[PDB]
């Protein structure tokens, strides 16, 4: 299945070899450690350098923020722990705890708690509230600790790896693992654990190419896979989707889905090897230290495909991963603004395409959903296939009966009703295709507009956008583009006798169409007609509505978001995150309508 | 032999450590094999047997792992515990000793239940999936007993589910699918798209292919779209490999031809056909029967007959002798070769493969194909029949009998004479039980009498009382009828013909008592045995009484309108109903979704073209799959330019209840979401009854003196009324005239001078003269008795 | 496809030294010598290339020793089905050395059986190739 998906290649830097890295969540900061000896804090965003420290300059294995704690841990392999408080940069305390080589810190986080690992064939545990104690010393080794790792699930429970080969699980009151395990052929290079605490599984790393998952509350190695290219320097569990990430001593890419567990892609960035892997927990970014250098990216959708019927059911399927089925919610009850609402519960559903495109018909109705790629629409209350097929771009012909495609050719074909509409055929340069009450191709950095029924070039307007909503009847068209935004008149009757006369332009598309009546320069968080109205939001977190020469902020939001749906009717605005919780807010649409009317003189 | 008894004793044998695998396993095929055969008992025992068995398990012993999953394969739907192993169940699933591991969640799964359910869920998931396809085989088979029960709790997993069933074993791939049999029973647009992924790669199994083969047939009989390429597609591939099962598959339904394909599928149906002709698949023979029907067209009959000679000449093969009697039926015969087969058959019947069944079965095609009919081959046969004979025949007889009542045969007479004098020295009295009833009833409609009587005298004449009472019971439908002849001798005759023998004295006595006691012909009869249709839909509308007035209906509906689409959950088709007052649309329905009852439910219409509006009605619950009612109503405004065409705007609204449908509940709550609803336009056709005049030439001038409007129009682009025609005759529903209709596939000129007459009492008239120069220019007039209808006939009319 | 109505493996007295009625829906001991007896004593110990009975498909065989029967419907191609029943032969033969017989049957049952459950479950062929099985198996 397709990469019609998000790889961004977000941050990019070239270096050396960055043996470690560990993040900031709180404040996405990411700190990295490095074969050269100096350590260096940044924030990616606009690459720019929170703070950088030389701890060291001999290559600095282990580093951890502790953000609970407001300070950021480091420790070089000069054997001392060196303590910053982050809230400056500014050094706290040093002490020298363990004496060799110290490879990896893992931290208890409920629990005031830094446990490391070291070289030394020691682990040992120490105390900050004590004040950096050697609390306790773990040990039942036969090698060096290379790595640590806190099962933070049960933080209180966690797992070593040595390339010894073996994995010793430990118990507070087991200084000494639980048991040890055989895994390696190799050696264990590190553990890992499963994101969910539903479930459990350990990934563990070797270059022998095999890979063991296991099922600790069996006990089993639950499976071994095999296929590779390369001695894996690392693979590691994508916590966001199933997959599988593999890595290579050599720095090469390989995902395995963990689920399809297909090659799904090999990506080269052959910066060689990878030394170290940090992964968003919020599941989503992640950063890996590579010889050449790092890079790190961002692969994520902002929703999940859900359409809203105006009864009142959004009707979601998923929730991020899980299966589309999960449909439903007419609710029952009603509640305060600012107070939250509850959920009904019967799911309908159980697809296997994963999407990323809801959209409703134009009565709410006939959903088409696209994904793998391909579009299945569906009779929903039937939870019937209404249809599917392919895609690659969309328009529904608005009025709820047609809709267009964009083959992933480029060159058009429409269907209204599987059969295809060629009265409209040109096949132009374009970038994006958009349907509405007008047809729009975008092409050529330029927006051109055609006809329905047979292509006409009404209008071009100099640049290209990236979204339009159309007002509701289409009137008053609300383009989305960048920052900067526009509202719109199309004028009808010029076109009637225009075209009766026929002797036009239409490589401007022809000037005797459309008006350019105002624009607001405008950036978008998500955005809404209500009619023409446009109502909408503000990645700035307002919430706007452009009324009257006005743009009035309802309100402000948390941070912004994702417009639930104004049930009318009710007058009210939910409003939605992506986590399930609804708020709502009642206007009264008449307010906007009185205005509206009134400045046309419709005072009365 | 079989006892339960020495094993329940010998039980004690588990408290043995010294054992050989052998020798215990040995004492547990014993108790199996009691079973295998067949045993039946108590739970208790059993229970019991359990629990010593179970008391066993130390070991991996491995054979001993095996037994038991025997025992407990014993056990399945009607089980005894389950809770036992379980920790075994997991000791496996930590437990490498792979093999074992499978056969046991197996067993389980008939037996099942959803808490005991909820455990092996997480791993379960990664079980199916899981490694070697040995051991996935082994999990797959296990759900299925479970489906019987149910398998849903699987099944919801699916968008997400299916993904894993991707293959790379040949057997799997096949295996997958069926399940798939199951989940297309569930799902038909998926499998489209699906398809699509069938249809996108060439598979492994030809096992694979064959269910995909019946679906993918079961599709085609209405057409499964433009099978064109796949059809093709699949033709090749049916068509050949190295596996003959799917090429035979395919042919059998495909022909297509009563003056249809028959293309390059002739061809290879020949190779086939030749291929196979000598047992290859002895399959062959079913298929003409029908799978590949024949029934033929002309030249290509004359060709079939050397394939059905091999057959018909080799004689041997069950498969054969099959094949024989159905090539040659369907194929049909000359009657001179039959002439050759009958004393092939003459030997062949009674066992060459045991061919009288096969024959019976043909017997039953040659009374069907001639069933008394071409009475010359029912006779021929009726001599062959009895002669070839064996006793066999009267079975075939039953159906034979049967064949020729079916036609209500005509050559009795000689059809009759041969059964008459056969019968007579072809014996069964049996026989004659069954057409003495039908006879019974048959006699003087079909006369011959004196021929007749002279059979009738004849089977009485065999002893039997009741061979003899049959002839006077046939007779009493007979006689009550009589014939060319019969009243007054019918009357001489009883008394001529008399017996005693008591209760044959009886018999005669008492036909003669009971004639004696009814007036013969009493005795004989005893013995022997506007304000349309849619007004009737205004009285039943009627029943109802929240209205708002009425009237008569008018007409109704020229179109009832599914006011949702097509099998939609809240399926809506609606009829609309005019009177002379009133329009009431009675909407009919299966409220579809067995999600849904829809409750709260009324119909909003809001209308363009004038009613007035008086109430939208809904029923008060509907529950799936079944019609109730809900309508709403208008008076009708008749003298107005524009009041009764009208298109109204639907909303549906109600309070949604969800469904048990295994035992429901009705509650108070339910929460309310509101659909669409279809539009209704109103015709002129639902109102009208189209006529012919009272009185044309008066009529048709004085609706224009005090009626009528007008249209011009001048027809530049195009010289054609038809467009205008398709329009016209359909919309208004009105008769085209003055003689002024007719048009063949083409004609000069046109004028409809139509007619019908509107709700409210009051008439539209039209008139369309439609002149040719060669332009069209014309002349639509409407004229009418109400003043609303000239205005709207114009429209109307598009 | 869960589509065995029975396998078994009946002597040629009438009896029936195996049955598993993989599926069926029918019953009685005595209407499965019954229904046993109308087939069996007709084809007595003569078969036929195919049957049909009841629409249904009778793929039976002979050995040498033993019947063998299996009922299916004529819903499902020979090819295929008689596989399975070559297959029943054949594996039986070879890995034991030998095939059926009656003295076969009399000494031990049980392989017969262990086979029986692995090749098909039900109305499931699950398998119909010996060699799989071969391997497989070891005992």
């Amino acid at each position: 299945m397709p990469l019609r998906l998000d790889i961004k290649r977000k941050l990019t830097a070239r270096s050396d070899r960055v043996k470690s890295v560990d993040l900031h969540p709180t404040e996405p900061w990411m700190l990295a450690s490095l074969y050269n000896g100096s350590v260096c804090v940044w924030n990616h965003e606009t690459q720019t350098l929170v703070k950088t420290f030389e701890v060291c300059d001999l290559p600095v294995r282990a580093a951890k923020f502790v953000a609970r704690k407001n300070w950021v841990v480091t420790g070089a392999d000069d054997m001392q722990i060196r303590v910053f408080n982050y809230n400056t940069l500014e050094r706290v305390h040093m002490f020298e705890a363990h004496s060799d080589y110290i490879r990896c810190i893992a931290v208890h986080p409920t629990q005031p708690f830094i446990l490391t690992s070291s070289d030394d064939m020691l682990i040992k545990l120490w105390d900050w509230d004590k004040k950096w104690s050697c609390s306790q010393v773990f040990e039942g080794h036969t090698h060096y600790v290379m790595q640590i790792v806190i099962n933070p699930k049960d933080n209180n429970q966690f797992a070593s790896a040595s390339l010894d080969r073996t994995i010793k699980v430990w118990q507070l009151g087991s200084s000494s693992p639980n048991f040890t395990l055989e895994g390696h052929e190799k050696g264990v290079n590190c553990i890992d654990y499963y994101s969910g605490g539903d479930k459990p599984y350990l990934i563990s790393g070797a270059d022998d190419r095999l890979v063991k998952i296991w099922d600790y509350q069996n006990k089993t190695c639950v499976q071994t896979l095999e296929g590779h290219a390369q001695n894996v320097s690392c693979a590691s569990f994508h916590p966001e989707l199933p997959i599988i990430i593999t890595g290579s001593e050599d720095g090469t890419v390989r995902i395995w889905h963990s689920s399809t567990y297909r090659l799904e892609s090999t990506l080269n960035y052959g910066m060689e090897r990878v030394w170290c892997v940090a992964s968003l927990r919020g599941s989503n970014n992640v950063a890996l230290g590579y010889d050449e250098g790092s890079i790190i990216v961002k692969l994520g959708r902002e929703e999940p495909a859900m359409s809203m019927d105006a009864n009142g059911k959004i009707i979601w399927a998923k929730h991020s991963e899980v299966q589309q089925a999960n449909l439903k919610a007419m609710g029952d009850t009603e509640i305060k603004d600012g107070e939250r609402l509850p959920l009904a519960v019967k799911d309908m559903g159980s697809c296997e395409i994963y999407p990323q495109t809801i959209q409703h018909n134009p009565n709410g109705r006939f959903v088409v959903v696209c994904g793998d790629g391909e579009y299945i629409i569906y009779t929903a209350m039937a939870l019937r296939n209404k249809s599917f097929g392919s895609a690659q771009e969309f328009a529904w012909a608005h009025d709820s009966s047609e809709y267009a495609i964009r083959e992933s050719n480029s060159i058009v074909k429409i269907f209204k009703n599987f059969k295809e509409k060629k009265s409209f055929k040109p096949d132009f340069g374009a970038e994006s295709i958009y349907g509405g009450f007008l047809l729009g191709v975008r092409s050529v950095n330029g927006l051109a507009f055609y006809d329905w029924e047979n292509t006409e070039l009404i209008r071009r307007i100099e640049i290209q956008p990236k979204h339009i909503f159309w007002s509701d009847s289409g009137e008053l068209v609300c383009i989305a583009t960048e920052e900067s935004f526009f509202i719109l008149k199309y004028l009808s009757e010029k076109v009637l006798a225009a075209q009766e006369t026929h002797e036009g332009v239409t490589e401007d598309g022809i000037e005797d169409a459309f008006e350019v009546l105002g624009e607001i320069q405008e950036i978008v968080k998500t955005g809404l007609w209500v009619g023409d109205c446009f109502i909408y939001t503000s990645s700035v977190n307002r919430l706007n509505y452009y009324v009257g020469g006005e743009i009035v902020t309802i309100a402000h939001l948390d941070r912004t978001m994702y417009l639930l749906g104004y049930i009318p009717k009710d007058n009210r605005l939910y409003l939605g995150d992506k986590e399930l919780n609804i708020v709502s807010y009642s206007l009264l649409v008449s307010v906007l309508e009185y205005q509206t009317a009134v400045m046309r003189r419709d005072f009365s | 032999h079989l006892e339960k008894s020495a094993v329940l004793q010998e039980a004690r044998v588990f408290n043995e450590t010294p054992i050989n695998p052998r020798k215990c396993a040995h004492i547990l095929t014993k108790i199996l094999y009691l079973i295998n055969q067949g045993e039946h008992l108590g739970t208790t025992e059993a229970t019991e047997a359990f629990f010593a068995m179970t008391k066993l398990f130390q070991s991996n012993d491995p054979t001993l792992r095996r037994m038991c999953y025997l025992t407990i394969k014993e056990m399945s739907c009607i089980a005894e515990d389950v809770i036992i192993v379980t920790s075994s169940l997991t000791k496996d699933m930590t437990g490498k000793e792979d093999n074992y591991r499978g056969p046991a969640v197996r067993a389980l799964c008939q037996i099942t239940d959803s808490t005991m359910l909820q455990a092996v869920e997480r791993y379960m998931k990664q079980a199916i999936v899981d490694k070697v396809p040995s051991v996935s085989s082994s999990a797959l088979v296990s759900s299925l007993h479970l489906l019987k029960c149910s398998f849903d709790v699987v099944k919801r997993w699916v968008n997400e589910a299916q993904e894993a069933a991707s293959s790379d074993n040949i057997m799997v791939q096949y295996h997958a699918l069926g399940l798939l049999y199951h989940v297309r029973k569930n799902d038909r647009l998926a499998v489209s798209k699906m398809i699509s992924k069938f249809t996108r790669h060439g598979l492994k199994s030809p096992f694979a292919y064959c269910m995909m083969i019946r679906v993918a047939s079961k599709q085609l009989e209405e057409e499964d779209g433009s099978r064109d390429s796949p059809l093709f597609d699949f033709i090749e591939s049916c068509l050949r490999n190295k596996h003959e099962m799917v090429v035979y598959e395919a042919a059998s339904a495909i022909v297509n031809l009563p003056g249809c394909s028959a293309k390059e599928l002739a061809p290879a149906v020949s190779v086939l056909q030749l291929f196979c002709s000598s047992p290859k698949a002895a399959l062959r023979y079913a298929a003409v029967r029908t799978l590949n029907k024949v029934a033929m067209k002309h030249p290509s009959a004359v060709t079939a007959c050397n394939l059905d000679l091999e057959n018909l000449v080799t004689d041997s093969n069950r498969s054969i002798a099959t094949l024989a009697i159905t090539t040659l039926l369907k194929t049909g015969s000359e009657s001179s070769i039959d002439r050759l087969m009958k004393q092939i058959s003459s030997f062949m019947s009674e066992i060459s493969d045991e061919f009288k069944v096969v024959v019976v079965q043909a017997i039953s095609a040659l009374c069907q194909k001639y069933p008394r009919k071409h009475a010359v081959l029912m006779n021929f046969l009726f001599t062959m029949l009895r002669e070839e004979g064996g006793f066999e025949y009267k079975r075939a007889i039953v159906d034979c009998i049967i064949s020729i009542i079916e036609e209500n045969s005509e050559s009795k007479e000689t059809g009759l004479s041969h059964l008459c004098e056969f019968i007579e020295d072809c014996e069964f009295t049996v026989l004659a039980t069954r057409i003495l009833h039908l006879l019974g009833q048959e006699g003087p409609k079909t006369n011959n009498p004196s021929k007749y009587i002279r059979f009738i005298y004849n089977r009485v004449v065999l002893e039997h009382e009741e061979v003899r009472a049959g002839a006077v019971s046939a007779l009493a439908k007979f006689g009550a009828q009589n014939e060319e002849m019969l009243p007054s001798i019918l009357v001489l005759l009883k008394r001529c013909v008399m017996d005693d023998d008591n209760e044959v004295r009886d018999r005669a006595t008492f036909y003669l008592n009971v004639l004696e006691q009814k007036q013969k012909a009493l005795n004989a009869g005893y013995i022997l045995n506007a304000a349309t249709r849619q007004e009737i839909f205004q009285e039943q509308l009627a029943a109802v009484p929240e209205f708002q007035g009425l009237g008569p209906l008018f007409k109704s509906s020229p179109e009832p309108v599914a006011l949702t689409e097509s099998e939609t959950e809240y399926v809506i088709r609606c009829t609309k109903h005019t009177f002379s007052d009133h329009l009431v649309f009675q909407f009919d329905c299966t409220n579809t979704l067995n999600d849904q009852t829809l409750e709260n439910v009324t119909v909003q219409m809001e209308p363009t073209e004038a009613y007035e509006v008086l109430s939208y009605v809904p029923a008060r619950s509907l529950p799936y799959n079944q019609p109730g009612t809900c309508y709403t109503l208008v008076a009708l405004p008749t003298e107005d330019p524009t009041a009764v065409a009208c298109t109204f705007s639907c909303v549906m609204k109600f309070t949604v209840k969800d469904c048990d449908p295994n035992t429901g509940e009705i509650d108070e709550e339910g929460y309310e979401d509101e659909y669409v609803l279809e539009d209704l336009e109103v015709t002129v056709a639902d109102h009208i009854q189209k006529v012919m005049k009272v009185n044309f030439e008066a009529a048709w001038d004085e609706v224009g003196d005090e009626f009528e409007k007008e249209e011009t129009f001048t027809l530049s682009t195009i010289k054609t009324l038809e467009e205008a025609v398709g329009n016209i005759v359909k919309f208004l529903g009105m008769h085209p005239c003055e003689r002024s209709d007719k048009v063949p596939e083409n004609k000069n000129t046109h004028t409809l001078l139509l007619a019908g007459v509107f709700r409210g009492g009051h008439d539209i008239l039209v008139r369309s003269r439609l002149l040719l120069l060669d332009t069209v220019t014309m002349q639509v007039t409407a004229r009418s008795s109400e003043e609303l209808p000239v205005d709207i006939i114009l429209a109307s009319v598009g | 496809l869960y589509t065995v109505k029975a396998i078994l493996i009946l002597d040629n007295d009438g009896d029936r030294l195996f049955a598993k009625y993989y599926d069926d829906t029918y019953p009685s001991v005595k209407e499965q010598k019954a229904f046993e007896k109308n087939i069996f004593n007709k084809t007595h110990r003569t078969d036929s290339e195919i049957a049909l009975l009841e629409g249904l498909t009778v793929v039976y065989k002979s050995s040498i020793d033993l019947y063998f029967y299996v009922i299916g419907s004529s819903y499902e191609n020979e090819l295929m089905l008689m596989a399975v029943l070559n297959c029943l032969f054949d594996s039986l033969s070879q890995m034991l050395r030998k095939n059926v017989e009656k003295r076969a049957l009399l000494e031990n049952m049980e392989g017969l059986f262990l086979a029986v459950d692995e090749i098909v479950d039900g109305g499931v062929i699950l398998e119909s190739d010996p060699q799989q099985v071969v391997h497989r198996v070891a005992l």
